[PDB]
RNA sequence: UGGGAGAGGGUGGUGGAAUUCCCGGAGUAGCGGUGAAAUGCGCAGAUACCGGGAGGAACGCCGAUGGCGAAGGCAGCCACCUGGUCCACCCGUGACGCUGAGGCGCGAAAGCGUGGGGAGCAAACCGGAUUAGAUACCCGGGUAGUCCACGCCCUAAACGAUGCGCGCUAGGUCUCUGGGUCUCCUGGGGGCCGAAGCUAACGCGUUAAGCGCGCCGCCUGGGGAGUACGGCCGCAAGGC
């Protein structure tokens, strides 16, 4: 059981996936638009969003999670609702910080994304 | 709050001046723009020019987690 | 002959005697390949923005000097032969860009 | 690349007089030694064409000046490019 | 460079020989020389147990060095580079302040009149010698033993080189010509550089009889046997294999995989060849 | 002679971000993708997360309406080798100039030959959808190729759809880079609006498409057709 720990949030276009872990990173649970309960494009919704960082924070709550610092990537639509989940779950949120990966200029992307 | 203003005479080409050149970067690592950096055409050249031999040299960043 | 200005850094995890060692290969090597050194700063230990061979420390040297111009990039080549030896940076001398 | 002093050596070669520069002695002697040195580059440097480009005016230009000479005086350009080991 | 000729017979249009242009001196330092024993593919048995061998040009096999830890710390002048008829590599010869003579494999970019040396302490230069362990992670290096003082086992074919990936423990890691991933031991010596005549690959043979040269006897196609002969031979008119392609033995020849299983030096090997 | 600016070009090194694969830890019921789905991937442990390793390719912020080059084109960083060019001084040569039929070189992408390399991407191809059909557009895959070396090909909306040099014909403003005394003046580039004048109009206008001289290239209704025949070049595709 750890108290204070880290708040993974993997949101894209597409869905939502939060990830509760350790101080060390090592994940204790996760949720995501599909653990929820919903499917199709459902998932990467805001409300969607908002019930997963929830389902991850009352079940990382049971393992005797006290703290956790919000760590952000991916620019979806679904995203600072999740950070909103985070706050008012009960948890502490002692940092929010966004790491999303950003190349410079390294592989050539699909054809979609030029 | 231009930061050319806020320093006294100080060389651009001075790739170790860690605590000059440090102002100059985002709090994001990025170089910062001539609109925020007040630097002339010619100037900025030279100072992102010795900015990026800092961050190899392990002086500088090449990028920073934005903090909230 | 030229003048440049020799960037080196190495591990910080050494003692004095194996920090003096490598400074002796350094030192010799300048001399073997033309570089008649002038002025020299040896800065110690200084914190890295990031980890270099997964170390937050690097131990800095530099040395402004005089050597031939055919023969700075074999030194180059033959500074970063060590194990120790984490960047090695020649310049290009110049006289200084004056701000204000 | 060519030293200040070579030019000179150079230079001072090739004056018709003391303080003579820019002539025709003078300017094509300097163009040579610019080509020759070239002309070694793009040995190694099979792949630089920008610089080719370079070598073919320069090689145009002395061309250019040679044919004045010959023009001019028969004599003194005989001398001139026997004295550089030019026409071929 | 590799050399072509003109069409002026039918073979000569596509035969390439090699430029030779690395070579000093053509013949061989007669105290390194001995009889090469022909065997013509057949054993102690008399009987053939590497079909179609045999009628190649007579050979003198030259002694070459492949402990070269043998002689640590006594440098040597690079004398000469020859040709060796029994290796796609050149050989080097070696004159050592020592006053002895021998021959290595030729690596590439050695230069005649050059020096060289084996040893822990040896300068990381083409063609010195040293165990494993105290070669720079990243050079890239042949003729190398598989076990300590056993001998260069390792890249030794023209053109070849291992490379060094990483280390652990008391072995360090190459990958091998072939790109497999192996362990090999830190003590076992190496060579700096890759073997010279690079070039060797790109011969073309041009005809018939420079196979005959080569000692290579005309091969067989099992098609064209019969059924008492091989897997393959048989049909009326020509005739397709009919089952898995097979040696004349019986066994399989597309894919089948043959190395031993629980071969002990299974746990040295990290990744088998790609491609 | 002295000075400057720049992704000009070539060789060798080298730095970090990211994608992929692999090893370890930890962890569980989905992940992915779309208009919505499905194919696909996942309890044989995926996604998401931390640590390590491997490899290729492209260099984010700076970055610009910017710079450089004859054009094609050129961008992390370092060093070497190297071209063009501008300014100031007004020292040297004495018309040595301009253009240029042939010739010669260079020439994006795709393409070809030999040998490397191969992470991402992706013709062809396979699958899932959509659809009346979908040999497409969208999605899951995916081989050439994209990368390197050397050698070929020599095409284009290779465009400013504007050949090069030169003289003369208001200015206003933004910008880059030099030199003065630096208020500003004076050069050389990059745009915008505009005197005169041009133009069928649109628009051009000291970066002329204004007014003039020189030289080269080219046009002469649409299609047939950049086809045929011949010739020259190419390994071929094909080019002139
Ligand atoms: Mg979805
Ligand atoms: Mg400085
Ligand atoms: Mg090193
Ligand atoms: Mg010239
Ligand atoms: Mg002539
Ligand atoms: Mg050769
Ligand atoms: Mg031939
Ligand atoms: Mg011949
Ligand atoms: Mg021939
Ligand atoms: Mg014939
Ligand atoms: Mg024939
Ligand atoms: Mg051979
Ligand atoms: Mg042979
Ligand atoms: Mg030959
Ligand atoms: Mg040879
Ligand atoms: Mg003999
Ligand atoms: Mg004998
Ligand atoms: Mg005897
Ligand atoms: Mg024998
Ligand atoms: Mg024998
Ligand atoms: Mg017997
Ligand atoms: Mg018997
Ligand atoms: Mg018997
Ligand atoms: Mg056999
Ligand atoms: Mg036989
Ligand atoms: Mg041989
Ligand atoms: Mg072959
Ligand atoms: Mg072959
Ligand atoms: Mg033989
Ligand atoms: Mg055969
Ligand atoms: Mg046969
Ligand atoms: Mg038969
Ligand atoms: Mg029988
Ligand atoms: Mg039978
Ligand atoms: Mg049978
Ligand atoms: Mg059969
Ligand atoms: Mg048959
Ligand atoms: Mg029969
Ligand atoms: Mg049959
Ligand atoms: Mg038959
Ligand atoms: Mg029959
Ligand atoms: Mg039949
Ligand atoms: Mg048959
Ligand atoms: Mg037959
Ligand atoms: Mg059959
Ligand atoms: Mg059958
Ligand atoms: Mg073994
Ligand atoms: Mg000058
Ligand atoms: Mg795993
Ligand atoms: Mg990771
Ligand atoms: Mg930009
Ligand atoms: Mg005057
Ligand atoms: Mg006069
Ligand atoms: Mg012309
Ligand atoms: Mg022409
Ligand atoms: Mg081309
Ligand atoms: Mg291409
Ligand atoms: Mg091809
Ligand atoms: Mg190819
Ligand atoms: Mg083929
Ligand atoms: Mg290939
Ligand atoms: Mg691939
Ligand atoms: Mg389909
Ligand atoms: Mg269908
Ligand atoms: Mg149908
Ligand atoms: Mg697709
Ligand atoms: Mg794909
Ligand atoms: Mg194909
Ligand atoms: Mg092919
Ligand atoms: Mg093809
Ligand atoms: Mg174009
Ligand atoms: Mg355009
Ligand atoms: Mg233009
Ligand atoms: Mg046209
Ligand atoms: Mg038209
Ligand atoms: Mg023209
Ligand atoms: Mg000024
Ligand atoms: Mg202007
Ligand atoms: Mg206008
Ligand atoms: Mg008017
Ligand atoms: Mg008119
Ligand atoms: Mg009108
Ligand atoms: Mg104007
Ligand atoms: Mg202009
Ligand atoms: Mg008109
Ligand atoms: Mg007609
Ligand atoms: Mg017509
Ligand atoms: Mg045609
Ligand atoms: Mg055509
Ligand atoms: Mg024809
Ligand atoms: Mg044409």
């Amino acid at each position: 059981q750890v108290a204070s720990g880290r708040a993974y949030i993997h949101a894209s276009y597409n869905n939502t996936i939060v990830t509760i872990t350790d101080p060390d990173g090592n994940p204790i649970t996760w949720s995501s638009g599909g653990v929820i309960g919903y499917k199709g494009s459902r998932k990467g919704t805001p409300y969607a969003a908002q019930l997963a960082a929830l389902d991850a924070a009352k079940k990382a709550m049971a393992y005797g999670m006290q703290s956790v610092d919000v760590i952000v990537r991916g620019t979806g639509a679904g995203r600072e609702q999740a950070i909103r989940a985070l706050q008012a779950s009960g948890l502490q949120v002692k940092s929010i910080v966004d790491d999303t990966p950003v190349p410079h200029n390294g592989c050539r992307p699909k054809k979609k994304f030029r | 709050a231009k930061v050319k203003a806020t320093l006294g005479e100080f060389d651009l080409r001075d790739y170790r001046n860690v605590e000059v050149l440090k102002r100059f970067l985002s709090e994001t690592g990025k170089i910062l723009p001539r609109r925020r950096t007040g630097l002339s055409a010619k100037e900025q050249r030279i100072l992102a020019k010795t900015i990026k031999r800092a961050r190899i040299l392990g002086l500088l960043p090449f990028t920073e987690k934005l903090v909230r | 002959m030229r003048r440049y200005e020799v960037n080196i850094v190495l591990n910080p995890n050494l003692d004095q005697s194996q920090l003096a060692l490598e400074k002796e290969i350094i030192q010799r090597a300048l001399e073997n390949y033309g570089a008649r050194v002038e002025k020299v700063e040896e800065l110690g230990l200084r914190r890295l923005a990031y980890p270099i061979a997964k170390d937050p420390q690097g131990y800095f040297l530099w040395y402004q000097v005089e050597m031939p111009e055919d023969r700075v990039n074999d030194l180059a080549r033959e500074l970063r032969i060590r194990d120790n030896v984490r960047r090695v940076m020649v310049v290009k001398s110049q006289e200084p860009f004056l701000a204000n | 690349p060519i030293t200040k002093e070579e030019k000179q050596k150079v230079i001072q070669e090739f004056a018709r007089f003391p303080g003579d520069t820019g002539s025709t002695e003078v300017q094509v002697a300097l163009l040579t030694l610019r080509i020759n040195r070239l002309s070694e580059h793009l040995k190694v440097h099979k792949k630089d064409h920008h610089s080719h480009r370079g070598l073919l005016m320069m090689v145009g230009q002395r061309r250019r000046l040679l044919r004045y000479l010959q023009r001019e005086d028969p004599e003194r350009y005989r001398a001139l490019i026997e004295k550089l080991g030019i026409r071929g | 460079a590799v050399k072509k000729f003109k069409p002026y017979t039918p073979s000569r249009r596509f035969m390439t020989v090699a430029d030779f242009s690395e070579i000093t001196k053509t013949e061989p330092e007669k105290s390194l020389v001995k009889p090469l024993k022909k065997t013509g593919g057949r054993n102690n048995q008399g009987r053939i147990t590497v079909r179609f061998r045999g009628g190649g040009h007579k050979r003198l096999y030259r002694i070459i060095d492949f402990k070269r830890w043998d002689k640590v710390g006594i440098p040597a002048k690079v004398a000469a580079i020859e040709y060796d008829p029994n290796r796609s590599a050149r050989i080097a010869l070696l004159h050592y302040v020592d006053g002895e003579k021998r021959y290595i494999i030729a690596p590439d970019g050695l230069q005649v009149g050059q020096q060289v040396v084996a040893g822990p302490d040896a300068p990381i230069q083409v063609g010195n010698a040293l165990p494993l362990r105290f070669i720079p992670v990243g050079t890239v290096v042949h003729a190398v033993e598989l076990e300590p003082k056993k001998g260069a086992k390792l890249a030794r074919a023209a053109g070849t080189s291992a490379q060094i990936q990483g280390r652990e423990g008391d072995y360090v890691i190459l990958r091998l010509p072939s790109g497999e991933l192996r362990k090999v031991h830190g003590e076992c010596y190496a060579t700096v550089g890759a073997v010279g005549n690079a070039d060797h690959k790109n011969i073309v043979l041009g005809k018939a009889g420079r196979s005959r040269w080569l000692g290579r006897r005309p091969h067989v196609r099992g098609a064209a046997m019969n059924p008492v002969d091989h897997p393959h031979g048989g049909g009326e008119g020509r005739a397709p294999r009919g089952r898995p392609p097979a040696s004349p033995w019986g066994w399989q020849t597309k894919g089948l995989k043959t190395r031993k299983r629980r071969k002990p030096s299974s746990r040295f090997i990290i990744a088998r060849r790609k491609k």
